[PDB]
């Protein structure tokens, strides 16, 4: 685990959160970044290191916008329109298998953060 | 007529962008038209135009430092390498290796030749430390170029610079000659680690001369004699043929002709 992530919690219904993933040591601005989830394992989204191409799954299509700022050496999830079956814990990763970004997040993603949860529910 | 230049950083490396890499040093050490038993052979050194002799690997790191390594394309080995306006070699075994040595990095203002050579008992001697003892991957490479350049300012003393040495020679020399180890390096590129080469890794190292002999001698790939190599976990395992090597070398030293093949 070379990546930090931060900013998960409790969320209502069609709510928005943002998740950040930030690199204390790791030049994650060379690299193609991603954001993966489990409630089995699955990509989410994925980020060119320039920032110019980006992918989601398509349960997430329209509602989730990846993003980076290579300068904080950070990437981030901005999810919207949250549902109940957001529900899961959320994991940043790099790849470094790939020179550019792979369509559905192709690649092997071996440096990655602990991951956080994220609960969608009106409960409290 | 300048010697090949290929150029790689570790600053945002990938498996694809040493891969690419490792493909070019191959592609520039050899044409590959010369194939024994399903591998190929480097340049035979008779008869062998000194422009011919040597290519150049380019490497920088993030901090902008670069460093050139000089490759004899006869044995893929690092014989020498320039640092700014600074040029240093091993020890030449012999008189004409020393003569063609003086064909690289000739607009150099400071030009040195090592006393010692660069064989792996030397510069582990050097080094006060063994292969098995000297983390390979990214992060070591990178500090090893930096390491490298400031030998040329007084700022990296001999044991630092012969295990810098030692960490190039086996992700560039030997991962041409393996593809065994080209993927060992991958592995520790993909999870951006740093680990020392196991047994199997340093065993091939080792062999290289012996198998490239075996190899071509072979009576239809059925070595004359066994040679012994090493498991990742150590243990001592026999070869007697070329067909389990045929995956894990790329490239051997010219040792002899091909036996003659009948028209027929
Ligand atoms: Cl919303
Ligand atoms: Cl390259
Ligand atoms: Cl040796
Ligand atoms: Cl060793
Ligand atoms: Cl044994």
């Amino acid at each position: 685990v070379q990546l930090a992530e931060t900013g998960g919690g409790l969320v209502e219904p069609g709510g928005s959160l943002r998740l950040s993933c930030a690199a204390p040591e790791f030049r994650l601005q060379y690299y193609t970044a991603g954001w993966f989830r489990q409630a089995e394992r699955e990509w989410v989204a994925c980020i060119s290191a320039g920032g110019g191409v980006t992918y989601y799954t398509g349960s997430v299509q329209g509602r989730f916008t990846i993003s980076r700022d290579n300068a904080k050496r950070t990437v981030y999830l901005q999810m919207d329109s949250l549902k109940p079956e957001d529900t899961a814990v959320y994991s940043c990763a790099a790849d470094l298998e790939y020179s550019q970004i792979m369509p559905s997040c192709r690649g092997s993603y071996g440096v990655r953060g602990q991951g956080t949860q994220v609960t969608v529910s009106s409960a409290h | 007529k300048q010697y090949p230049i290929i150029n790689f950083t570790t600053a945002g490396a990938t498996v694809q962008s040493y891969t690419n890499f490792i493909r070019a040093v191959r592609g520039r050490l050899t044409t590959g038209a010369d194939v024994r038993h399903e591998i190929p052979v480097l340049p035979n050194r008779v008869g062998l135009p000194i422009n011919q002799r040597f290519i150049l690997v380019e490497l920088s790191n993030h901090a902008e430092l670069s460093v050139t390594l000089a490759l004899d394309v006869t044995n893929a080995y690092v014989v020498g390498y320039r640092a700014g306006n600074s040029a240093y070699f091993f020890h030449p075994d012999n008189q004409e290796d020393a003569e063609a040595i003086t064909h690289l990095f000739t607009d150099v203002q400071n030009r040195y030749t090592f006393a010692f050579g660069g064989n792996y008992d030397r510069l582990e001697q050097l080094a006060g430390n063994l292969r098995e003892n000297i983390e390979l991957g990214n992060g070591p490479l990178e500090e090893a170029i930096s390491a490298l350049y400031y030998y040329s300012t007084g700022g990296t003393q001999l044991p630092t610079l012969a295990r810098s040495f030692i960490i190039c020679i086996q992700m560039i020399s030997e991962a041409a000659r393996f593809q065994y180890i080209e993927g060992e390096m991958r592995t520790r590129i993909r999870y951006n680690r740093r680990s020392a080469p196991d047994p199997s890794v340093i065993t091939l190292e080792n062999s290289w001369g012996r198998l490239s002999t075996a190899i071509q001698e072979s009576n239809q790939g059925a070595f004359a004699s066994p040679i012994q190599l090493q498991r990742r976990n150590g243990s001592k395992f026999s070869v007697y043929d070329v067909s389990i090597l045929i995956p894990i070398i790329a490239l051997m030293v010219y040792r002899c002709a091909p036996p003659p093949s009948s028209q027929f």
